[PDB]
RNA sequence: UCGAUGUCGGCUCGUCGCAUCCUGGGGCUGAAGAAGGUCCCAAGGGUUGGGCUGUUCGCCCAUUAAAGCGGCACGCGAGCU
RNA sequence: CGAAUGCCGGCAUGAGUAACGAUAAAGAGGGUGAGAAUCCCUCUCGCCGUAAGCCCAAGGGUUCCUACGCAAUGGUCGUCAGCGUAGGGUUAGGCGGGACCUAAGGUGAAGCCGAAAGGCGUAGCCGAAGGGCAGCCGGUUAAUAUUCCGGCCCUUCCCGCAGGUGCGAUGGGGGGACGCUCUAGGCUAGGGGGACCGGAGCCAUGGACGAGCCCGGCCAGAAGCGCAGGGUGGGAGGUAGGCAAAUCCGCCUCCCAACAAGCUCUGCGUGGUGGGGAAGCCCGUACGGGUGACAACCCCCCGAAGCCAGGGAGCCAAGAAAAGCCUCUAAGCACAACCUGCGGGAACCCGUACCGCAAACCGACACAGGUGGGCGGGUGCAAGAGCACUCAGGCGCGCGGGAGAACCCUCGCCAAGGAACUCUGCAAGUUGGCCCCGUAACUUCGGGAGAAGGGGUGCUCCCUGGGGUGAUGAGCCCCGGGGAGCCGCAGUGAACAGGCUCUGGCGACUGUUUACCAAAAACACAGCUCUCUGCGAACUCGUAAGAGGAGGUAUAGGGAGCGACGCUUGCCCGGUGCCGGAAGGUCAAGGGGAGGGGUGCAAGCCCCGAACCGAAGCCCCGGUGAACGGCGGCCGUAACUAUAACGGUCCUAAGGUAGCGAAAUUCCUUGUCGGGUAAGUUCCGACCUGCACGAAAAGCGUAACGACCGGAGCGCUGUCUCGGCGAGGGACCCGGUGAAAUUGAACUGGCCGUGAAGAUGCGGCCUACCCGUGGCAGGACGAAAAGACCCCGUGGAGCUUUACUGCAGC
RNA sequence: CGAGCUAGCCCUGGCCAGGGUGAAGCUGGGGUGAGACCCAGUGGAGGCCCGAACCGGUGGGGGAUGCAAACCCCUCGGAUG
RNA sequence: GUGGUUCGUGGAGCCAUGGGGGAAUCUGGGCGGACCACCGCCUAAGGCUAAGUACUCCGGGUGACCGAUAGCGCACCAGUA
RNA sequence: CGGGGGGAACCUGGGGAACUGAAACAUCUCAGUACCCAGAGGAGAGGAAAGAGAAAUCGACUCCCUGAGUAGCGGCGAGCG
RNA sequence: CGCGGGGUGGAGCAGCCCGGUAGCUCGUCGGGCUCAUAACCCGAAGGUCGUCGGUUCAAAUCCGGCCCCCGCAACCA
RNA sequence: CCGAGGGUAGGGCCCGUGACUGGGGCGAAGUCGUAACAAGGUAGCUGUACCGGAAGGUGCGGCUGGACAC
RNA sequence: GUGGGAGAGGGUGGUGGAAUUCCCGGAGUAGCGGUGAAAUGCGCAGAUACCGGGAGGAACGCCGAUGGCGAAGGCAGCCACCUGGUCCACCCGUGACGCUGAGGCGCGAAAGCGUGGGGAGCAAACCGGAUUAGAUACCCGGGUAGUCCACGCCCUAAACG
């Protein structure tokens, strides 16, 4: 039965993308947190 | 007037359709159309600010002329009468002799062969448009400017009209479709006659779906909700209103008058009994 | 017994008690006979099908030798409904 | 540290137990190899075939091809693989996207708003499965190909030559450019047939050397031409409109064509040319290669939902945009420029493997689930994408071998009976397609209707009608009609196809719903009523700007109730709500300064402060019921009796009208009577004593409708009397692999007692050799879940109001 | 931080085998003073009918450490709105 | 009307200021806790100013600090799988 | 010429909770904490008296000790200070 | 069992709260108007206040027990 | 082949009958009132509509078969 | 036929004044209404009575009759348009072409019904005041449908001479 993950490459980068994060002050601090944590990827990697 | 149907389905039983024989033209005048929103009843916040709207046939917006006075004294011929699906009434196509084409709300009795003009010059005749000050008292008239040069806001709906009851100073007294008596400025353009397609009110939608086609989605009553949703929500099965009947937002919906008390517009109104 | 002892009724499977419904054996009778009444012994076996209602009860139909009353977590849901 | 359903880890028990993931199915021979049910090859058998085949998009990301491997992954095995190592492999001016357009929306010079972060916003920009745009057929690789190659076509840019023209745009105009249903003519895709054409070869087992059987009989292709369609008038004058200007477009007039006439564009056909090209046989293939062949390469028929396409008609709910393109002019330039034709040159980036209804995507799994577009052949059955079988192609579902117990599942059949089963015909049966006859109450005249109930149904021969194609003909294809006969238990001979009637309740109807225990009598619904709202509307969202409402305007819009339709919808305005009321009462800040006070020597400075003027609100006066709501009590009375039309009296704002009524409502209740039944707590019809119906939280009805809920009959049955047999998949046995909750430890019997009140564990007595397998559930107060019920906690949350208090709003 | 599930709306596309019923209108004939209307043919309407795909999820059985954290079988509802 | 201070309206000054009114320039003005007098303090409505202060990504030194279930989440290719 | 963005914690400013405490709770508390935003910098803030406040006194600011859990504040409650 | 209200001339209601005094309508009785009846007019009679205790000087009135009547309630189970 | 009848199924008419229910007829002395016949004490009657224990009342319109004073 | 006439005959569209009602302005005070008598109602929040302004609906005084017209029902301010019946004079045409009329068709007062409008006065129902033994009546104060228009039904009558 249809489940929750219906991957679509444009939906991901439009939503969690790096330009998404930078546009909203909420999202900049996302990056800030993940960068301060040392996350290897600050943002979903979609191909 | 008002096509009926044999009941070869339920609801084709009581359904009733407009008589379209007034209509002389089907495709609208491409120069004169624009596309629509349409809003689903949602404002720029994405939020529904008007409940129970959506769906409904796609529509092209006929641009229509509510200032007749930019064209003063230039006559025009009535080319066609067609369906505007944004409004209760019908649109008349006017070829002016400038060669400019515009759409007008089609008054009751307007024929397409005929000539119409706007200005104080203006024979008092169906379709012509004048400053209110130059219409003879007792005339019935439609598409009225409420303030001068601001466009026609009054009596535009299928079958509506207003009468001139008299003049006082720079102002003239009108009886609006509501029956409010209010002063309108004499300088306000109006166009003699009633609106027509007045048979409009006897259409009988006849089945739910026909209501959808008009973009009206189902309407659910407060009684059918729960207390979170609505002052009428809850109870065990059925229930009187249990309080003075209210809107979902909580104000009383029987008799409570919402018009602002102090509006300057109040100096110009005498009525509505 | 609340860090759970699943509740009515039905179905299935029973088992026991006897304060015995039938069958067996008795005493008394206001027992002529046949048929009853009443009490005594007796638990071996037996104790119907159906209409109504979720019913248990109960009422009713057609029979019967009889259409017994109780207990078993009002027996029985790691057996079913 | 011994306990915290503690924490982390390790290892146990259950147990060699359940299970090994669709019941589409396997068998043998040969090969390989240390080793083979499982890998490869062949033969046989089975399964899919509107797929379980093929193509595309997503998503996935090397899984692709090949060599070498088998520790692990693979539910067994593995010599194999989507697995390990390594190597290779994805080729574009034309396909997709980008150096094009715009849609929702997004963003946003201007601008507006917001403590800050930010919000909005015209133009513009961005944004596509929409618009625009030039590649078709074949061959080739282990692996890519509209990408390479072959052949034949085309596009843009740049430059040039020639010829033509007032050239020129982001500006004006045209166009692009549009719905749903039905649908004409001509095509094509695809398909069937042929006695005609081409082809290895076959005569079996009784017959057949045959007009036999088997196989095949095409594809792409510029110009030109042909057929079929789309688009479209031409000329002149006037002109004030298309935010400058146009010669364009618009409009008025006049003048010819009236027609696709022509011009133009597209479809199909044909076309120089190029290319494919079966069975079978041979070899040899994970794959395909020789030959067949110098292959043939043709007639007829069926025929799209596709094409011509901006076709046609009808309808109402009235059906994107911008660019390409054309035209018009403005600057500007008229050596320029642009148009047309020819020629040369130039033509970038990204994708391109592979899976793709699934073992490669979403579901933790090689998971019976989910996933959008296209193609989807043949025959038969009325049609069809249905059903059965079958091409191409693809599969036998990654444990097997046996046995033939209980039991379970899924399936077949049954004497007689036929609902007696049971909450209930639950379930299963019956019925079942087409054609013909026929068909009630009632009805809103449509319906009810597939009502009901019947008959027909195959095959053969003879005769005969009309159609489409052709000619008006045969041939082929379609729809029929009549007559005589043949066989069987049976002719919709298999497969896919309603059981029906009577009668209540509720809801008018089709719809909607609690994803994952409720599909309904709930919601919605057309329709009726109330109410607000004059337009910078009310209302809603937002601090605001702004937006929705609406590019709407009272025949509109918002809120509320009621809920098709019929006939209807009574009385009460005391209370509450709302509506009206220019008086009156009260009323806050403020105005007013009577008088009083502090302190100074004082001028003064400072503090109280009565009257009186003073909003809304409340009070007060009215109104208002499809506003919240509410619509009586006791006693008497008629010439049998009973009852009480009548009366008395108390109270009220007013005392329930019509209709209906033991009801989805009736306690007593299985009310009483009648009907159905042999028997009826249900059901239907009545009565009225309505605990506790009643008129838009509408009253009473209503044809039609319903996977709703009740009651009855017929038909028919394994529901039952009442069980029996049979099939398969499991269960059992053997080989491979091998879990789980639970588990204080155990050397874990019965009765009668006792015990914290229900004892394997204490007393007494009885019984009892050790250990298992298959079975059944009575007990271990069995497992599971720190009981949801109940209470407790000055625990929590959702909801309400004439609880308190406050805030938005007004 | 989430509307890649789900709910509504917005923009742009696509899908719905086959069969059945036979509204209005049109045409002809009747009819009349002119009508209404009546019949026939034509036509091809509809939250019309049967039924695949597609969308559902009625009843029952199975499953219940599942194939599956909602599945399978049979049956059944809608299928131009 | 509020905030700040110990100051919750209190006898409530001081400092700050959203609203209304609104001066003067040494004989001017603010303050010493309502207010008045007196005696004092101080010169608002412009600005800058080292150091003594806080902190520890980084480098060092030192522990009656841990010693791979400890010590940072990470002694190990960890903000990884 | 300059700005933009980053920086563990520290700093200033703009804004600013609730659990909790009060053994219920509204004033009060938690707390100008958490957090969000803006700015600094290697620090930041503050700073040279229209100050204190009782002495005819002190003399910018910041930080420590003390004054002192004092003065006070307070449903004069918890508690704040 | 529970809680609230009641029992007063023949009927139906006051009075009880706040002790002393029993009232209203109807009915009944006597008289009148009328041929008569009713209507109508003029007069009258009629009561220990459910009961039994108690309190007080004094009880329909206050308190209690009993008896009736009406109403409400009986939930989770 | 036709065929008396038999059977299964669905209609039509007619009769009897049925809890209960509608009114009607009739019946020496029942209850409530007075609608009508005399201006019947509101002229009556009337088709229709609403209401009401009951006769009847009221509205609209009609008919006369109703009319010496002020 | 021709030439004439009378008429509220019918259908449509206009239009006038009187009056009632409501609203505004003015002025003005303590009652107005109403009946048998009263009361309900209305009125110092300014009623009634008076003057002026405005809105709207219905009906058409005098002429008017003991009249005219129509088949009946019915039809009445004024104007115009369309249109029916009918009478008279001349003796001009047709030549019995007539009369009645089961069925059929049409019209048919009031009230009533449906969908819309409109709603001033009146007014079933309904409320209240009074009368009365009662008064679901008669009188009085209120008052909805209706009365009016359009279209469509109903089709009755002391539809009577
Ligand atoms: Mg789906
Ligand atoms: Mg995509
Ligand atoms: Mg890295
Ligand atoms: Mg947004
Ligand atoms: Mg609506
Ligand atoms: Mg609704
Ligand atoms: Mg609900
Ligand atoms: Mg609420
Ligand atoms: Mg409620
Ligand atoms: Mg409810
Ligand atoms: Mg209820
Ligand atoms: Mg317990
Ligand atoms: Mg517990
Ligand atoms: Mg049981
Ligand atoms: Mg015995
Ligand atoms: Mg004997
Ligand atoms: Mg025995
Ligand atoms: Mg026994
Ligand atoms: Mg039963
Ligand atoms: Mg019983
Ligand atoms: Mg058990
Ligand atoms: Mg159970
Ligand atoms: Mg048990
Ligand atoms: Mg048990
Ligand atoms: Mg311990
Ligand atoms: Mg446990
Ligand atoms: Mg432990
Ligand atoms: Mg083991
Ligand atoms: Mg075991
Ligand atoms: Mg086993
Ligand atoms: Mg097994
Ligand atoms: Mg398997
Ligand atoms: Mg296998
Ligand atoms: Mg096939
Ligand atoms: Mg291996
Ligand atoms: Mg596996
Ligand atoms: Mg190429
Ligand atoms: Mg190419
Ligand atoms: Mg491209
Ligand atoms: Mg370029
Ligand atoms: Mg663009
Ligand atoms: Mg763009
Ligand atoms: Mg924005
Ligand atoms: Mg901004
Ligand atoms: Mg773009
Ligand atoms: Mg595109
Ligand atoms: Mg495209
Ligand atoms: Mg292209
Ligand atoms: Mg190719
Ligand atoms: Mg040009
Ligand atoms: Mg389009
Ligand atoms: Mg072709
Ligand atoms: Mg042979
Ligand atoms: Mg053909
Ligand atoms: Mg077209
Ligand atoms: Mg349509
Ligand atoms: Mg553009
Ligand atoms: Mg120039
Ligand atoms: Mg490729
Ligand atoms: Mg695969
Ligand atoms: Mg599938
Ligand atoms: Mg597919
Ligand atoms: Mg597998
Ligand atoms: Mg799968
Ligand atoms: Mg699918
Ligand atoms: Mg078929
Ligand atoms: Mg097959
Ligand atoms: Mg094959
Ligand atoms: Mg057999
Ligand atoms: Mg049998
Ligand atoms: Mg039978
Ligand atoms: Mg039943
Ligand atoms: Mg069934
Ligand atoms: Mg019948
Ligand atoms: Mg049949
Ligand atoms: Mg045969
Ligand atoms: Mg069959
Ligand atoms: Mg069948
Ligand atoms: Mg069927
Ligand atoms: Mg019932
Ligand atoms: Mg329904
Ligand atoms: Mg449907
Ligand atoms: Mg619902
Ligand atoms: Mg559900
Ligand atoms: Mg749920
Ligand atoms: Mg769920
Ligand atoms: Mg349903
Ligand atoms: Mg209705
Ligand atoms: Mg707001
Ligand atoms: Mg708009
Ligand atoms: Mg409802
Ligand atoms: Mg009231
Ligand atoms: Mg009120
Ligand atoms: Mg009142
Ligand atoms: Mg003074
Ligand atoms: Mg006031
Ligand atoms: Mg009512
Ligand atoms: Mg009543
Ligand atoms: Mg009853
Ligand atoms: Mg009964
Ligand atoms: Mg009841
Ligand atoms: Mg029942
Ligand atoms: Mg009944
Ligand atoms: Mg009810
Ligand atoms: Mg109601
Ligand atoms: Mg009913
Ligand atoms: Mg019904
Ligand atoms: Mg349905
Ligand atoms: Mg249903
Ligand atoms: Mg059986
Ligand atoms: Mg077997
Ligand atoms: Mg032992
Ligand atoms: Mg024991
Ligand atoms: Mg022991
Ligand atoms: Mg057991
Ligand atoms: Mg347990
Ligand atoms: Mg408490
Ligand atoms: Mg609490
Ligand atoms: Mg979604
Ligand atoms: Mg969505
Ligand atoms: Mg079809
Ligand atoms: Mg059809
Ligand atoms: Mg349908
Ligand atoms: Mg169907
Ligand atoms: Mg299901
Ligand atoms: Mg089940
Ligand atoms: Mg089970
Ligand atoms: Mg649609
Ligand atoms: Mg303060
Ligand atoms: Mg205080
Ligand atoms: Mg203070
Ligand atoms: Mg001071
Ligand atoms: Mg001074
Ligand atoms: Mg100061
Ligand atoms: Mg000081
Ligand atoms: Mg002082
Ligand atoms: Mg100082
Ligand atoms: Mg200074
Ligand atoms: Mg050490
Ligand atoms: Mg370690
Ligand atoms: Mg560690
Ligand atoms: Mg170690
Ligand atoms: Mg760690
Ligand atoms: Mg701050
Ligand atoms: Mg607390
Ligand atoms: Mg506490
Ligand atoms: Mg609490
Ligand atoms: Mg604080
Ligand atoms: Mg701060
Ligand atoms: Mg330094
Ligand atoms: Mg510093
Ligand atoms: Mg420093
Ligand atoms: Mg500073
Ligand atoms: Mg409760
Ligand atoms: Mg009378
Ligand atoms: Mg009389
Ligand atoms: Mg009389
Ligand atoms: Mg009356
Ligand atoms: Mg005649
Ligand atoms: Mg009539
Ligand atoms: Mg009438
Ligand atoms: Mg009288």
């Amino acid at each position: 039965m249809k489940r929750t993950w219906q991957p679509n490459r444009r939906k991901r980068a439009k939503t969690h993308g790096f330009r998404a994060r930078m546009r909203t002050p909420g999202g900049r601090k996302v990056l800030k947190r993940r960068r301060q944590k040392g996350r290897w990827r600050l943002t979903p990697a979609v191909r | 007037a008002v096509k009926k149907f044999k009941p070869y389905t339920p609801s084709r039983r009581f359904m009733t359709v407009a008589d379209f024989s007034e209509i002389t033209k089907t495709e609208p005048e491409k120069s004169l159309v624009k596309p629509l929103k349409k809003t689903g009843g949602r404002n720029n916040q994405g939020r529904i600010t008007v409940r129970f709207r959506g769906g409904g046939h796609k529509r092209l917006y006929r641009i229509i002329d509510f200032k007749r006075w930019d064209k003063v004294g230039i006559p025009a011929k009535v080319a066609a009468i067609e369906y505007d699906p944004n409004r209760s009434a019908r649109i008349a196509l006017l070829h002016y002799v400038d060669g400019e084409k515009r759409y007008i709300i089609a008054p009751d009795g307007l024929q397409v062969g005929q000539q119409v003009v706007a200005g104080p010059d203006a024979p008092i005749q169906v379709g012509n448009a004048l400053p209110l000050r130059f219409i003879p008292v007792g005339t019935v008239v439609h598409a009225v400017e409420l303030e001068p040069k601001k466009g026609a806001k009054l009596a535009r709906a299928a079958g509506t009209s207003a009468q001139i009851q008299g003049r006082e100073g720079d102002y003239v007294i009108l009886r609006l479709p509501s029956g409010e008596l209010r002063k309108v400025h004499g300088e306000c353009y109006a166009t003699v006659g009633a609106v027509g397609n007045a048979d409009h009110k006897n259409i009988v939608l006849g089945k739910a779906g026909r209501s959808r086609w008009l973009g009206r989605r189902p309407h659910v009553r407060g009684a059918a909700m729960n207390p979170v949703d609505h002052p009428h929500g809850g109870g065990e099965g059925r229930a009187p209103r249990g309080r003075p009947p209210a809107s979902p937002w909580g104000w009383q919906t029987k008799g409570l008058k919402t018009r602002k008390r102090r509006k300057p517009s109040s100096r110009f109104i005498i009525a509505r009994r």
